[PDB]
RNA sequence: GAAACCAAAGUCUUUGGGUUCCGGGGGGAGUAUGGUUGCAAAGCUGAAACUUAAAGGAAUUGACGGAAGGGCACCACCAGG
RNA sequence: UUAAAUCCUUUAACGAGGAUCCAUUGGAGGGCAAGUCUGGUGCCAGCAGCCGCGGUAAUUCCAGCUCCAAUAGCGUAUAUU
């Protein structure tokens, strides 16, 4: 749920396992997919996807570069 | 129903990275690219082999 | 045996359905009929092909599946066990050329006899032709047990399979001696000018179709080969029946017969030979119908570009052909 | 007596009810 | 919403709501109405001495107060109309730094100039990180102690060092009262990082305990502890727990006069016996010739260095393979695996959840709808109000049974925090957390180990199992703790709500205690099944078409008619079910979908339910202070 | 000219004789809403949110016809042993 | 140098042998430059802008090794040409 508004939005959490650093009610920094608004691929009726939780980039988490904060 | 997250990345055996002596940088490496396709040329038939071409 | 019942009673039952009107049913209109779950029905499919439920069939074009011998006879009892007449499994088994009898046990413990059907033109006019035969001897079975016939009695009937009362005893071919041969010789001859009266030859009535139930009762199975007696030839059929019964007591238990019944008694009993103003409820029906169709459209065009065998072809000659460059 | 048992629901937590 | 002034009247409204949200958020901490503003400081490296900085802190109005060994004070002011009140932690005392720190609102992080931080600080750094930070604030000391060439490049260099953990945050030196003053206002303006366990309970720091013993020779008393209420509003009926010491029922409060007011005797509550939530953990009522045979018949020190490499090859021996355990040949295997099933498919074939349960099972609390109470909770802490002492009051908590212990350690240093228990939390249940390793350790952790856990204000030792995390009803046991991946731990403890940070820790040597695995606490409920699995391997040695000899994976004959309903799986993809045994020696031919290859092996998966051992205490020992090897 | 075809559908990358209307992947949808005309039924005008890798036009071989004609076979039948 | 400094420039001394004073980010089926290499996984996890890859020999996932493009930069999302 954004934050600037209020709108809900399903959000594709990108590498395998990186759903598990992902907690509820947690700071999530969401983009575009790429298409400017489509369903990109597999994915049904989801544009976007989850770049950096509670600060940190989830790609520095999988490749185990830096924690995260609680 | 199902659905592990990140089944097959704690499945994998970790393999250590091995140790290798480091790649020249910069012009040192254009160098060393221009030398291995340029300069000592083998000739072949009807060149079918690639660069990285494993087996 | 059946331990999964759930997803194998609805993937089945739509096969059923492309089998009426076509051959081999592809995979694509498979999940479209059975909605109920969508995606996961692939790995079902995988698991049907393990045991003898469904074949796979991938010729030139035609790509899909068609339901098996097998396959067929699982599907009649588990609408039965539904039905509350079939639970567990009787190893008495009389392989036949034309069906096969299993022995069925209910809820109770009481112990049926159970016909399936084997038929063997491709295996789905086979499977057919099974269907037709089950509904023609139910519906004898039934006509006989009403008028007072010593036949099983007829109990329900699920495509190919009919559940009939246990009878146990030896069929009449492989009998060395009888206790009492002119009770049971005159209790013989009587049913066939029983079902002359109900305008009934059966046909066939040798040693072969009759069955002694503790050489005191003969019961006779096996009814799709049965006239009328409005056939030219109806008195032939009826001498040729009483012939065959008079020569084989005579050759086996050695009784000569004093009674010699040729009566045409047609009929003194029953001709068995024919045997604002629109609610809200009904307007959310209506728009729901029509809103799963155009999903179900959707999802079967969807479905019909799984092609993924053409592209697998595609993809090895041109590896083959950028080597030899 | 190959791999089937009867085994009983005879124990269990007392459960905080809503 | 159209028209330019009416779009435009329509953020002007969204403005007005969003800052009197703002502005109730902040009135509650700091100043007339609201508690102190709690700071914990923690100098990271071994080189920064604290009291040379937190002498510069001091200096408003300043309240020392003292105990054994730690320092730590009150700061009042009127000029920034703000009460502080500052507590100093080493790093490394690991039972101090988190203690205090999960009641402390803001951290003040000291750092050295040369190096980011000490490898001791980073031990408390990567704890405090998941117990859950609350607002931090970084600080240097020898910035101003060097000369202009070199402070330019100095900051430059920690900036790089800092972010590996911090990634964007300012640095504001101490050096003069003057720069300790311009942080001290930063942290009073400061966005408050709202930690959820602490907000919907209600808690205590210890300002001043006194005790008074009932017996002396029983040595168990009345408790005094003094202090501000912080959470939430403390009802007395409701039970009170003491961090370090578990949870006792209290007998009375009563709010004295404010010892420190921002701008310059009484009960409260006493305790009824039927309205008050009972102490309860666990559940209270609980003919043939004389020589022929039988077949003839029928026609008729460094003993633990070495288990350390016992579990370093267990470890790699169940990471390469999955769980292959070989069968012996001396007991017979329907025996050995007596209490053990095959499942066709681990995913969908039926299991009950209250089928054979453990005795330990029977001692415990279930859940009803754990949400639904979880939600019902949660709505009569925030939309209700009680009749107890609000947030902001200087209270004295008197509790009836606790030990002198208490006191003995609170004179010597180490901090008191009280959090109110929630309903029913007093009572025993089967935790469920979901937990990672750390990276920093790479010991062999085996599933029924004894460790240490730090549940959100809880501390325990306890035997987990960890499983694998599913959204599936049948949870696969892992026999160790890998490095990568999330696992459950399975244990007995004391029912806490959601959300909860968890730690893991192991005793070492000298009494460190080790961080292996860090998470939170996922539902609490006994019902979720940990299955434990073992595959016997097999080898097809005579291979037909479709029908293989497999040997060597039982021993007996009846064992393989033990073991008949039992599906086959191969390594090599195919899915078989033995059909006869064939010698008296454990051979079996088997069916399978199609031809396997002679490199092939044959393996079965037998299943049984696994329940945790009960190994509760609520006594953990004291740490020594953490260092490198 | 994609082409079937077209002396126009030609005189078009060698692109400009005058001039009106009108299309811009498929759906949603010619639907809602507003306006207007209409006694009414309706007409004219006329969206979006959202969804989808396609929707289609020409031509071409003929896997399959539950299409038709022939021809052949005691691994088919007929008359038989 | 400069208000005074800093930086640059100018200069004494010390300062370089590869386990260093160690170069990164993306990718390696096609589009599109570069592996039918090895292990793991088995329509799962995942990847993939699109086409698609995965249901036991995976050139497409996670790794290892190797190679390619850009290079002190290089990815990703968005507005726009």
């Amino acid at each position: 749920q954004l934050i600037k508004n209020g709108k809900k939005i399903t959000a594709f959490v990108p590498n395998d396992g990186c759903l598990n650093f992902i907690e509820e009610n947690d700071e999530v920094l969401v983009a575009g997919f790429g298409r400017k608004g489509h369903a990109v691929g597999d994915i049904p009726g989801v544009r976007f996807k989850v770049v950096k939780v509670a600060n940190v980039s989830l790609l520095a988490l999988y490749k185990g570069k830096k924690e995260r904060p609680r | 129903s199902l659905a592990r997250a990140g089944k097959v990345r704690g499945q994998t055996p970790k393999v250590a990275k091995q140790e290798k002596k480091k790649k020249k940088t910069g012009r040192a490496k254009r160098r060393m690219q221009y030398n291995r396709r340029f300069v000592n040329v083998v000739p072949t038939f009807g060149k079918k082999k690639g660069p990285n071409a494993n087996s | 045996l059946r331990y999964m019942s759930r997803d194998d009673f609805r993937v089945l039952t739509a096969v059923e359905m492309g089998m009426k009107n076509h051959e081999i049913v592809p995979g694509s209109l498979i999940a479209s009929i059975a909605s109920l779950k969508h995606g996961g029905c692939n790995k079902v499919l995988r698991e049907l092909v393990k045991h003898k439920l469904i074949a796979w069939e991938r010729t030139k074009t035609v790509q899909g599946y068609r339901l098996t011998n097998a396959g067929y006879d699982y599907l009649a009892l588990k609408t039965l066990s539904s039905r509350q007449v079939v639970e567990s499994v009787g190893n008495q088994m009389g392989v036949g050329k034309e069906s096969d009898i299993y022995i069925v046990a209910n809820e109770e413990g009481q112990q049926f006899a159970l016909k399936l059907h084997r038929l063997g033109r491709h295996n789905v006019s086979w499977l057919y032709l099974s269907r037709l035969s089950a509904m023609k001897e139910f519906a004898y079975m039934k006509a006989l047990y009403e008028r007072k016939f010593p036949v099983p009695k007829p109990i329900d009937y699920n495509r190919h399979a009919v559940v009939m009362e246990l009878i146990n005893g030896y069929p009449l071919c492989q009998i060395h001696h009888v206790e009492d041969p002119a009770s049971v010789y005159d209790e013989a001859m009587e049913l066939i000018v029983k079902l002359a009266n109900h305008g009934l030859i059966h046909g066939d009535f040798n040693e072969f179709n009759l069955i002694l139930d503790e050489s005191d009762h003969i019961t006779m199975i096996d009814f799709p080969q049965m006239v009328s007696t409005s056939h030219p030839n109806a008195e032939w059929y009826f001498d040729r029946d009483v012939k065959c019964i008079k020569d084989f007591f005579m050759k086996r238990f050695s009784y000569e017969s004093e009674l010699f019944p040729t009566f045409k008694d047609i009929r003194r009993e029953d001709t068995l030979d024919v045997e604002s103003t629109i609610p809200p409820e009904l307007v959310k029906q209506k728009v729901k119908r029509q809103l799963t169709k155009q999903q179900k459209s959707a999802v079967r065009r969807r479905l019909q570009k799984g092609a993924n065998i053409f592209t697998k072809q595609r993809r090895e000659n041109m590896q083959n052909i950028k080597s030899s460059l | 007596s190959i791999c089937s048992t009867y085994s009983n629901l005879y124990n269990h937590p007392q459960l905080i009810k809503y | 919403e159209l028209s330019r002034v009416d779009q435009r009247h329509r953020a002007s409204q969204l403005r007005k709501q969003k800052k009197e949200a703002v502005l109730a958020e902040k009135r509650q901490l700091g100043g007339k109405d609201g508690p102190p503003h709690q700071v914990l400081v923690v100098p990271l490296h071994s080189r920064i001495s604290l009291p040379e900085a937190m002498q510069l802190l001091q200096d408003g109005t300043v309240h020392l107060n003292e105990l054994g060994n730690t320092q730590n004070f009150m700061l009042l002011c009127p000029r920034l109309k703000h009460r502080w009140f500052f507590t100093s932690a080493r790093p490394g005392d690991l039972h101090v730094v988190l203690d205090m720190a999960k009641v402390a609102d803001t951290i003040l992080f000291l750092l050295d100039p040369l190096e980011g931080w000490d490898s001791t600080g980073d031990y408390c750094l990567s704890c405090l990180f998941a117990q859950g930070l609350p607002t931090y604030t970084l600080a240097v000391q020898g910035i101003s102690g060097l000369p202009l060439k070199k402070q330019i490049d100095t900051r430059k260099k920690l900036s790089k060092a800092v972010e590996k953990r911090f990634p964007h945050d300012k640095l504001l030196l101490l050096d003069t009262q003057q720069e300790a003053g311009m942080l001290l206002r930063q942290l009073a303006n400061q966005k408050q990082q709202h930690l959820a366990f602490r907000d919907r309970r209600a808690y205590l720091f210890a300002h001043a305990v006194d005790f008074v013993p009932s017996e002396e020779n029983n040595l168990v008393g009345t408790l005094k502890i003094s202090g501000y209420v912080r959470g939430q509003t403390l009802n007395v009926n409701r039970l009170l727990h003491i961090v370090g010491y578990g949870d006792f029922q209290m007998k009375q409060i009563d709010a004295p006069g404010d010892p420190f007011p921002l701008n310059p005797k009484v009960l409260m509550k006493a305790d009824p016996g039927r309205q008050e939530s009972l102490q309860a953990e666990v559940i209270p009522d609980p003919k043939v010739p004389k020589g022929t045979s039988s077949y003839q018949a029928e026609w008729i020190d460094e003993e633990a260095e070495a288990k350390m490499l016992e579990k370093y090859k267990q470890e790699r021996l169940e990471e390469m393979f999955p769980d292959e355990v070989d069968t012996p040949r001396d007991v017979a295997a329907r025996i050995r695996f007596q209490k053990y099933r095959g499942l066709k498919s681990f995913r969908t074939s039926p299991w009950d959840p209250k089928e054979n349960l453990p005795q330990d099972y029977a001692r415990i609390f279930q859940f009803q709808n754990f949400t639904n109470t979880r939600k019902s909770i949660f709505k009569e802490v925030e939309e209700k109000e009680v009749e107890g002492a609000e947030v902001g009051w200087y209270v004295t908590l008197h509790v009836s049974e606790v030990p002198v212990s208490v006191v003995e350690c609170f004179r010597q240093g180490t901090p008191l925090i009280a959090f109110s228990l929630l309903p029913h939390e007093q009572k025993m249940s089967v935790l469920n957390m979901v937990v990672r390793r750390d990276p920093g350790n790479t010991e062999p952790v085996k599933a029924k180990e004894e460790l240490i856990f730090h549940c959100g204000f809880r501390r325990f030792r306890a035997s987990p199992l960890f499983s694998q995390h599913t959204a599936a009803d049948k949870h696969k046991l892992q026999r160790f703790l890998t490095a990568d991946m999330a696992l459950v731990a399975t244990v007995y403890a004391p029912i806490t709500f959601p959300p909860a940070s968890v730690l893991l820790f192991k005793q070492k040597s000298n009494g460190m205690h080790s961080l292996i695995a860090t998470g939170h606490l996922m539902s609490v409920d006994p019902d979720r099944m940990v299955i434990k699995r073992v595959v016997l391997s097999g080898h097809p040695f005579k291979i037909f078409t479709k029908m293989a000899v497999v040997r060597y994976m039982f021993f007996n004959r009846e064992d393989v008619l033990w073991f008949k309903p039992v599906e086959l799986r191969t390594k090599w993809g195919r899915r078989g079910h033995i059909k006869e045994p064939l010698g008296t020696h454990g051979h079996m031919k088997c069916s399978f979908d199609g031809k396997l290859k002679s490199q092939d092996t044959v393996l079965m998966n037998l299943y049984k339910r696994v329940f945790p051992k009960w190994t509760y205490d609520p006594y953990v020992p004291e740490p020594v202070p953490w260092l490198k090897s």
